[PDB]
DNA sequence: AAAAAAAAAAAAAAAA
DNA sequence: AAAAAAAAAAAAAAAA
RNA sequence: UUUUUUUUUUUUUUUUUU
RNA sequence: UUUUUUUUUUUUUUUUUU
């Protein structure tokens, strides 16, 4: 007679001290926790796109009503959930004509179109940033669609419209983002898509991105994600304990220069004096040669780790007391024997692994909806299942679609106390500052660490690279 | 002495602000009354709101709105709050809040075109700062700003309804337990008596080349067929070992790891449910690792099983519920199983193009919910069971392993309702 | 009978269009152009230093009463004025602790010590703006008075006191704000006694700077100061005709290297489309070889002259007009030969020179006071005297102690109406963001080009300097 | 109809914030009436208050401070407002304004302590903020905002009664005109006559020595003294030049630039006022570049010339009024002049040390003002002066400069008063 | 050149 | 090595 | 890339056996 | 360096003459 055990939901704090389980409900009764004065936003782009993005802005400025609003909160506007108002007036833009595009997204070469148009605007908005008086909190810049289906790799321009950079990578957006990491500009990447579709259609006649009803949950997570860049903090937690450091290691590949080289990238989360908490990249990233190691020598292991427990000290004063290293690969003894030989006696060490590979699925006998957030399968008192994606009857609607997949959780090294750790991953999977959403399907380090690896694996001459958020996400 | 707050507004329609207006002024230090501000109802609210309203209300906050502008409750309340304006001798009583920029302030109630009104069209911060304002210019009674309350209220009222309860409930799994395996695993010393540029792939039973040894659980003689020379093999150079200790992990030696000893466990299982499920007649889908099968239009009756369907007709394509299994010993013995969908043009023939069959698979899956799903997976998986209890897979003329037909049970302390 | 003339004087426009001779009274009634929601102040410096800016912020929260409201308008408070809300709370802080001063300052190497307290300043605020989500608009860095006694050339270090690089300047101010340049973070450097002095007291008993009279003018120039960083424009121009490029040429001295090799800076203003104004440095820094030569060869003349015309060509889409070329030191041909080869024919090129050196001193009859600002002597069609630091009715009081010196404005080249050049000086003698002041004494271009150019003769390292005001003054 | 606004507030006290309240509300378009916003005064404002109270008056603004909370006019017009208070049944007439942290509302007026005051302790902007609210919720009549007027009545109220006005002054100068020079300038053949290893600064009249021609304008035999060699020179030899049409500037040869020419000219000038000065027993300051020269205690009667001081006693040290002159000839034939002072400890000596010397110029020169300095610089002009008109650079035997004693005038149109 | 456990990059689409 | 007509860096101080 | 989730494509590496 | 203004110190260069 297996049993199991549920973890009760996490609360997360918000202004004034009070807690809701929902990001959106509390941050729409309590606000955020800073106050923002305002947001100066720069657009730069076409200028008829300049227009949608107008529109969409005093779209949002008012309220608007969704589908459902007992599956998902509508959104009241800007200004009425985040104390800050954030108008069209005031807007920097640059414009940017559609002939430039035209000169060079029309190229053969993939990789020197790509190129061309991360270089159009970088150069453009760092003329802006270092030659208008006008000072601009967060960019918005924004593209085409034609650009977006045809500055990717594997994307093939077709002959007949064809008119006319390989050390770096095709992928726009991380290009875009990593050759702005010099200069620390928080900036925002749009389609017209993303903005008001309904001027597009389809072949049918209809919009070919239908957000109609979710109108509502895009203008929220836009909302907070313009908020998040523009240096708030829109939420925090309240149930992880002092002295509480985290990491969580992702690895990644790049393809540039010779070999994978297995890029290696930290993202670092813990408590300050007091109860403010510090959410932000540690990453020093550290390239691991071997095609497919994933496993870092102990010299790099020694240095990154070095890294966190200082910038942890700085911060706070003493040594963390325990530390639980997350990753989504689990590590042999190479990394541990410098890993403790760092670490002082006081701290004790854990390492953790997270793993979707599993393919165990949970049936329920009757109903045609899925199995609660929270639910934990304790195997051993090494490894457990932990399904935080799936039905939670706050937002009335599974998170997923078809069956949940639920999150491998086994300790590989240390001692660790599996109900803690089953307890930290399910607080985790909340701090998802780039969408508003109730949860993550996975502890937001490793997607923030993943999200940063991609970003910093884009580009080759980065040297002691931004390590805050704003300019990633 | 009058310190409570009356809000009018169209409760189907009118919910949102009115909970939101509600909350912050509680949030705020005020003492608030509505309608839906309570959980449940009698037949008193009708005297409750009209007492209300003459004894305990000091002031009237009217949601002006298409919905409540010519709603007979809501024009009965206001005639409530009018008299009472008129008894109290205070001309800043009504306060009504224009949300709505479809009603101009030409086609407002005729009590209310009179009285000056808090716009919210534009911005509803506005308004609440605006009527924050005026508040305080009135000398409104008011306690200590506390938004503990309104938290509280909000949790015992709001989502109160539905939300987690704690009752047990049964859960199934994709996994299948195994009843038995046989007593030990052989090790056969063949040598040049196997030709060693031979895949083991096609032969009979399953079976594993490890160093010189042929890992199978079978007789030493069932190779006969495959392996002419396999006729006179001493059956004293076996090195059979007692595989329940295996699986306890008990065994350990120079010859064989137990972890390696337990890999070539799960390949056997694999071959076993290949061959078996071979023998089943049952057409097969390269994916990318992994090989998964389904059935044809004609195999079953009514191409249903039981009182389930598990082919069907979409268009012009035919799609084809379709498994595959993977051996875990891990965990627990377990063969465990996944759901995969593909789609025939005409039933017999797979489309080659993997776009396609991506779209229809999605397309097809975008209305299948949960009881769909879970009954097909089990009438597939009765379909293949051999017994009412357990199915067996063939990997020895006088050796057999039993999984159960019956996937997991599972128990779980916490579920809900719809 | 030689007669002198008076040019009336210049009106700077305000928000909603209003023009008022006197800036401060301008700027308190009609506010400034730009709405800036909110100004997110940082500060680091010691943490004793910390109580002394917030009681002087919230000071200037409040309306401020100097001694004589005709001479100089009171100061009102900071939102009444800006319509910008700038509190002490919301501001980001790091710790310095005097021992940290106290390892570096007391060392014997005069460059040695600068180079190690601005390093000390410039890591922390690099790793403040890379490091936390909070975002800062300007920075306000607070340094002691000892520091600045002792962290400046010719400052001989007491043997009593001595506990305990040459590549830059021991200028302290200079070298913090060149450093930044690369990072781009608008910085304001104060001493507490130009905060809230009456702590500090002589050995009298009374304050060294004894601001009680002045206390007004000092909250009205560091609010300006602060709103100008912040990125925002107090007033603007509506003389000045279409088509009208300036440019100020100052030369300065770089003595890190062998030979001074004569560092040039320019800084440029014009008009845009429809009614705004750009007043930005243009600087290319061109080094001149030879001790004291203070003309530049014609190629870098061409590279400034090519640089400052297209810098007004993307603003505007046409060539200037009419260039007036200011500088305070006179032009060979050597310089005008290239110039007159760069320009196009429509553009009409003129060279104006501005001198101090001339000891003209007028005497009126009879009174205890000086001369109107504004008088100008006609020498001759080329040559005039400028009385701009003087007597000015609206503040009662002389712009200077003693007699004032004059600016001699003499046109080196070109032809040039003298009215107009005699007129546009004293127009340009008001942009002074720096400091609220009625007027200044010297085109602010010539000024600010000064300043810009002991900025960046601090660094030898800089490449492609930033050239808005905003991280300068 | 009643559309004017009355303000109360204490005239010699609280202009600055009426000022500002009157400015902003005109310009905000809102009739304003104020005791201040007029310019010129009459015996009738006595009775314009009080019938614009009962009238004009639609609403009363108070100023609430120290200063204005027991002033017996500012009582008058408060019982004048707050009987139109009781005559107009308008409850929200008297709007009262605190300003003054220093008076609570404890201590406020009898008549004001039971009505509601708008804080403008903190904020400013705050307060107006407020009042705006206040007043956009009172539907107080306004009319289309509009800065203009505000402005205007800025410029003829405020500011009007000191500004710029026209009319002629006549001014002075430090420069002062040459009435004469010599007809020629003397370029005299000397050669080995003169031996090239001399100074000429040591000569009597000025000289300077030109490739090898000596540039002066005395005659050829008045250096005997200096140069005993010189006694046989021919006169014929020189290369006399039209000074006249070297200051025209018409003249130009290969010999001579007319640039270089005028270039000598003013040396001449500079060397021939330091000789004339030092005839007139003066003593001299090394300054970093020119030379300034100084007076004695003694030398003039009672140190003073005419009926003015040029040298005084400060503490243990004695100022000095100092000159030095610079002769230009771009503008005009012009010996400029300027103005220094030192300092010396006992009257004979002066100071070697530059710091000092710095403070003490500058600590008396903080009180020096316009007509000092005039009257000191006329005065050693005048007391240098050789006639009453004019004086003389000696510089030849027959040939004399003639400079004129009173300074350049200067006409101007524009000046003002006190 | 095979075998299973582990690995990341990439595209296609659907609702949230 | 002077002359003057020009050149920028630097420190000390007082009010604005 | 507003997202998140669920798949389908490939390719790779380690431990081991010839 | 909140400023601005007014000085006093030095040093330097060019055009020219020996």
């Amino acid at each position: 007679m297996k049993e199991l055990i549920y973890i009760e939901e996490p609360k997360i704090l918000f202004a004034h001290g009070q807690k809701c389980t929902d990001a959106r409900d509390g941050l729409a009764l309590f606000g955020p926790l800073n106050n923002l004065y305002g947001i100066k936003s720069g657009v730069i782009g076409t200028k008829q796109g300049l227009k949608i993005f107008r529109d969409y802005l005093d779209h949002i400025q008012k309220p608007i009503y969704n589908s459902n609003s007992i599956t998902r909160p509508m959104f009241p506007g800007f200004e009425a959930v985040f104390d800050c108002k954030w108008e069209s007036t005031g807007i920097t833009f640059k414009e940017v004509t559609n002939e430039d595009i035209g000169k060079f997204l029309y190229n053969s070469s993939t990789h020197k179109r790509t190129y061309d148009l991360v270089s159009l605007f970088i150069d453009k908005i760092i003329s802006a940033n270092k030659n208008e008086d006008e000072n601009v909190d967060v960019w918005f810049v924004i593209v085409p669609d034609e650009i977006y289906k045809y500055c990717r790799p594997n994307s093939v321009l077709p002959k007949e419209m064809v008119q006319t950079t390989y050390n770096y990578d095709a992928q726009f957006h991380d290009q875009f983002k990593a050759r702005l990491l010099k200069h620390t500009i928080p900036t925002q990447i749009f389609r017209e898509s993303t903005l008001a579709w309904r001027d597009f259609k389809n072949a049918f006649g209809l919009p070919i991105r239908d957000f109609s009803k979710i109108e509502g949950h895009l203008a929220w997570t836009i909302s907070t994600a313009a908020f998040y860049k523009a240096g708030g903090k829109p939420w925090k937690l309240s149930d992880v304990r002092n002295g509480v450091c985290y990491l969580g290691l992702v690895y990644k590949k790049v393809e540039k220069s010779k070999n994978p080289r297995n890029a290696c990238c930290a993202a670092q989360m813990f408590l300050d004096n007091g109860d403010g908490t510090v959410f932000k990249g540690e990453v020093g990233p550290w390239y691991n040669p071997k095609n497919g190691q994933y496993h870092l020598e102990p010299k790099e292991a020694k240095a990154l780790l070095s890294q966190s427990l200082q910038s942890y000290k700085e911060q706070i004063g003493e040594y963390p007391k325990e530390v639980f290293i997350h990753a989504k690969t689990r590590f042999n003894h190479q990394e541990w024997d410098a890993f403790l030989e760092v670490t002082p006696k006081e701290t004790n060490l854990v390492g953790v692994t997270i793993s979707k590979t599993k393919p165990l699925k949970l049936y329920k006998t009757e109903g045609d909806y899925t199995i609660l957030r929270g639910n934990a399968y304790v195997v051993n008192e090494r490894s457990a299942f932990l399904w935080t994606v799936g039905y939670v009857p706050k937002i009335q609607t599974a998170l997923s679609m078809e069956v949940p997949n639920p999150l491998f959780i086994e300790i590989n090294k240390g001692e660790a106390d599996i109900k803690q750790v089953l307890k930290d991953i399910l607080s985790l999977t909340k701090l998802n500052y780039n969408a508003c959403i109730f949860a993550d399907g996975e502890p937001v380090t490793l997607r923030f660490a993943d999200k940063i690896g991609e970003i910093l694996t884009a580009s080759t001459d980065i040297k002691t690279p931004p390590l805050a958020f704003k300019y990633y996400i | 002495m009058r310190n409570k707050i009356f809000i009018s507004h169209a409760t189907p329609d009118d919910n949102d602000f009115t909970r939101w207006l509600a909350l912050k002024l509680i949030g705020l230090g005020y003492e608030v009354w509505c309608d839906i501000l309570f959980l449940d109802k009698g037949v008193d609210f009708w005297s409750n709101i009209e007492k209300v309203i003459r004894e305990d209300t000091c002031k009237f906050l009217l949601v002006s709105s298409s919905y409540s502008n010519q709603r007979e409750g809501v024009l009965k309340e206001l005639a409530v709050a009018a008299k009472v304006k008129k008894q109290l001798k205070d001309d800043k009583f009504i306060i009504p809040l224009a949300i709505d920029e479809q009603l101009s302030y030409d086609d407002i109630n005729i009590d209310i075109v009179r009285l000056n009104a808090i716009d919210f069209k534009m911005s509803w911060a506005r308004g609440l700062k605006d009527i924050l304002e005026a508040f305080e210019k009135q000398k409104v009674p008011k306690e200590v700003a506390d938004a503990s309350k309104s938290n509280l209220l909000y949790q015992q009222i709001f989502l109160h309804d539905k939300s987690v309860i704690e009752k047990e409930e049964i859960y199934d799994s994709n996994w299948l337990s195994i009843l038995s395996f046989p007593e030990e695993l052989r090790f056969h010393e063949y040598n040049w008596m196997l030709p060693k540029r031979f895949d083991v792939r096609e032969l009979t039973f399953p079976a594993v080349r490890y160093k010189n040894y042929l890992c199978t659980f079978a007789w030493a003689y069932d190779f006969t067929y495959h392996l002419p020379k396999t006729e006179t093999y001493h059956k004293s150079k076996t090195i059979r070992i007692p595989t329940e200790e295996i699986l306890s992990g008990s065994y350990d030696s120079n010859f064989i790891r137990n972890a390696e000893c337990k890999r070539l466990i799960v390949q056997l299982l694999n071959k076993a449910f290949e061959l078996r499920m071979k023998d089943k007649e049952v057409q097969e889908y390269e994916m990318s690792n992994k090989t998964a099968y389904w059935l044809e239009k004609g195999k079953l009756e009514k191409d249903k099983f039981e009182k389930t369907m598990l082919v069907g007709k979409q268009k012009d394509k035919n799609w084809h519920f379709a498994i595959s299994g993977a051996s875990k010993l891990y965990p627990f013995p377990v063969l465990m199983i996944s759901s995969h969908i593909f789609f025939t043009a005409d039933g017999k023939k797979l489309i080659d193009s993997s776009s396609v069959q991506h779209s229809s698979r999605r397309r097809q899956g975008k209305n299948w919910w949960n009881n769909t799903w879970r009954t097909k997976l089990l009438a597939f998986i009765k379909y293949l069971s051999d017994d009412d209890t357990s199915f067996y897979l063939e990997m020895g003329s006088e050796e057999k392993v039993f999984v159960s037909n019956e996937p997991v049970k599972f128990k779980g302390n916490v579920s809900y309702n719809i």
